[PDB]
């Protein structure tokens, strides 16, 4: 039986490794399939208990990736992409 | 009746410590979060430690990281401060306070407050003199010369007399005692026939002294 | 790393008076402010919690205002009693912090202050001090001058003043000060003179005696 | 620099620490705020890399976690509320 | 010219050990995974090992699962499967291919195949015998007896004779050694002037006959 | 734990013909499924991915359809050189897993061998042993009875079958059959004689040899 403040502390406001699709992150590669479609990304979540405060990054840093670019039908090849990450997250308002 | 009903404070030596207790009657500890509010002599309110809704993570102020420690048995229902190797500007009247959610990030009920007194000098009890009226209204009264460390206590008539009563505030004699007065007006025809005695207290020294007051020989 | 600076820091009000107590944060902090009363020595009183809203107990004549970094204590009719000193704070981005407080003083006519001195008792000039006490009873405003003489002497850096705090139903203060000095110097001195200016005296007032 | 088979296998259809609105898992119980507001259940997430393939559970189990149920301007209690969370997940064609 | 040329099998005693190779030419291997799949003599294709889309992890076949393991240099641009302690079913012709996404799910490119033989006999070159014409179109041929394991090649006049010419499926003798027929058919007239020779090899022995058929005394 | 099954196990059917043969998953996979073509002991080619692309190179006869549990191979009209085992392969949910597979002959017109004998080489008769062949050449159907006889009786046990992959251009099979016996016992016989039996004889024929 998990404690309140277990709980609170755990569910606030922090990065989280999150599951994002990289057409979303790349909506202008429509051409392409990428495998895996999706990466993992520490991003911001969780929440701020309070409102119209909302949970976002103050502190970001870039992650290289390998990931497979098809063309469908003709061909694939593993090249690098690279996604934002989220470092520290703060409660501001909106 | 909700309420906090704070305990053990008082002096002590620069570099000990205390325990503040802060024990709720009336409702159940484990669901609030209790806060600890300072105020030192003539200054304002500074925040002191609580576990804080941001992250919900135990806080305590600048001036006092590492040396405080908030804790709790919720089956005594009770809260603590910890207070460690104590600076003489730690000298305040130290407040617990419970903290709420359901009135958005307010403090509702208070407990009464703790004198916490940061000296390495000693219990001294006050003596007493009397201020003999002289010459429609008169007044006396008694000097409450003497004393360390606060508080001091005083009525008249064993509570009968509050009409006309001023009990000052301390002052801070340049020797580290304190000194206050308190005074009373009264008809100036009950003089001589009637009784006007001080009832001092100074809980910290177990003292007690009763000095009856009326006008001087002549 | 956030503050509350409160407007005015201090204030007199006539008993009627519209008073209005702001309180500016450097952060934004939404509703999440409070006001508390607090009565010298006392401990604070919920006012208003959540910028606006009046927690239950308290008179209708509170209300609070405001969201973001501007926040207004108001009192629509202030009474004699109201005299405190009142805090806003905020507890929802850390750290914490309270305003320095606005001191709510009650304005009142003049009043000039009675004035009484008491030599020290005859128990104390056997310690070996001797205290002299001077009373100024009921008078407002607060501003007066206490000086001391001895022989006709204007003396400095032997005595002490307390003040009282405001009365409740006619607004008025006290006073006490104290010359302190040895038995010795008490006994070679004859007159002892306590000396108070006030705005309610059209002179100043001298009361003593003679050892 | 990830290598393509560790971004693949840790993307893929699994359990993962999600944050989850407690309103949204409790939608008849509006005349209360939670403290917190949200969370933190194992649930499927990721890719199936694949299409109309979705990734759900095949395992589940509940949890019993303190919440604080407040009644706004009226009071506190911390209460046991419990949610579902995910053990197995699977990639499973859709409708 | 993509292509994937594989090498490394032949004959192994059980609990012996072999490794595969799965060279790639004309691409790039890290782009792709490459599976391995099996066909034991006269059974269908079995999925042996390889990464798989469902997870991304190296996934095999029950029967093979804790003695076979993939890997793969990409200096070298050549896939690897590891065999140990291997049994008689075991027995087959490996091949590797490549796993593709672009045609999702395929496998475009294939290895010729290599015999993995599971036994503890050893290496025995063939006997070659000619198979005489006797008395339109005349039949003759050579028998190719006694041989272990497979497989054996047999041409005529060094490749030129290529009509007519049938080559039969070795058959296991009770023996344990197999033994196979090449024939050809030819005209009648030509025989006793024209000059028939069968080349037998058996690369797994290294050896390499040639025989001159013609019609026996008569 | 998934199963894929073919229909039908095996077929004839003639130049010319539709050919469809189907493939059963026992739970969803989709559009897949690719389909390949074995000729014998060489490697599979692929013809379809994704249930019914044409993979590049592959003649337009061939086609694909299906999604979920049925897919379908067709071969729009069949060619001799397409006898081989054909295979759907499903390789999207683990375990990867193929067909049993589907054997397609070309079914064409009725052939009667062509029967040979062959006497063992005196080379052979040197190691103690002597193999006596029999050849059936170009034959369709398959199935094809071989008799031996030595001084006309019957032999059991001891011939030894194999048969032609059928034949690309012309559909047709062909068989050798080995009679297996001691010099000695070679040696006190004088009649050897192969005896065919086929849908092509009207009556069977009889091939011999006298030592």
């Amino acid at each position: 039986v998990v404690k309140f403040m277990d709980v609170y502390q755990r569910s606030y406001c922090h990065p989280i490794e999150t599951l994002v699709d990289i057409f979303q992150e790349y909506p202008d590669e429509i051409e392409y399939i990428f495998k895996p479609s999706c990466v993992p990304l520490m991003r911001c979540g969780g929440c701020c208990n309070d409102e119209g405060l909302e949970c976002v990054p103050t502190e970001e840093s870039n992650i290289t990736m390998q990931i497979m670019r098809i063309k469908p039908h003709q061909g694939q090849h593993i090249g690098e992409m690279s996604f934002l990450q989220h470092n520290k997250c703060e409660c501001r308002p909106k | 009746e909700v309420q906090l009903v704070e305990s053990g404070g008082g002096l002590v030596q620069p570099g000990g410590s205390l325990r503040l207790s802060c024990a709720a009657s009336g409702f159940t500890i484990s669901d609030y979060w209790i806060h600890w509010v300072r105020q030192a002599p003539g200054k304002g309110l500074e925040w002191v430690a609580g576990i804080t809704p941001a992250g919900g993570y135990t806080y305590y102020a600048d001036s006092v990281k590492g040396r405080f420690t908030i804790s709790a048995d919720t089956s005594k229902n009770t809260a603590y401060l910890q207070m460690n190797s104590l600076r003489a500007e730690d000298t305040a009247v130290y407040y617990c306070a419970r903290f709420v959610f359901f009135l958005p990030y307010a403090m509702d009920y208070w407990g009464q407050g703790t004198l916490v007194t940061v000296s390495s000098a000693s219990t001294k009890g006050p003596s007493v003199f009397p201020l003999a009226p002289s010459s429609g209204t008169a007044a006396l009264g008694c000097l409450v010369k003497d004393y360390f460390p606060e508080p001091v206590t005083v009525s008249w008539n064993s509570g009968a007399l509050t009409s006309g009563v001023h009990t000052f505030p301390a002052v801070l004699q340049s020797s580290g005692l304190y000194s206050l007065s308190s005074v009373v007006t009264v008809p100036s025809s009950s003089l001589g026939t009637q009784t006007y005695i001080c009832n001092v207290n100074h809980k910290p020294s177990n003292t007690k002294v009763d000095k009856k007051v009326e006008p001087k020989s002549c | 790393d956030i503050q509350m600076t409160q407007s005015p820091s201090s204030l007199s009000a006539s008993v009627g008076d519209r008073v209005t107590i702001t309180c500016r944060a450097s952060q934004d902090v939404s509703t999440a402010v409070a006001w508390y009363q607090q009565k010298p020595g006392k401990a604070p009183k919920l006012l208003i919690y959540s910028a606006s809203f009046l927690y239950s107990g308290v008179p209708s004549r509170f209300s609070g205002s405001g969201s973001g970094t501007d926040f207004t204590l108001t009192i629509s009719s202030l009474q004699p009693e109201d005299f405190a000193t009142y805090y806003c704070q905020q507890s929802y981005t850390t750290p914490p912090t309270f305003g320095q407080g606005t001191k709510v003083e009650i304005k009142r006519t003049v009043a000039a202050p009675s004035v009484f001195i008491f030599p020290p008792s005859d128990e104390q000039l056997k310690s070996g001090t001797a205290s002299v006490v001077c009373l100024l009873n009921n008078f407002y405003p607060r501003e007066a001058k206490v000086q001391w003489k001895v022989d006709n002497a204007l003396q400095s850096g032997n005595s002490q003043e307390s003040v009282t705090e405001q009365d409740s139903k006619d607004s008025t203060y006290s006073l006490s000060s104290t010359l302190t000095l040895s038995k010795a110097d008490y006994e070679k001195h004859k007159v002892y003179a306590c000396e108070v200016t006030h705005q309610g005296l059209s002179s100043p007032v001298t009361k003593s005696f003679n050892r």
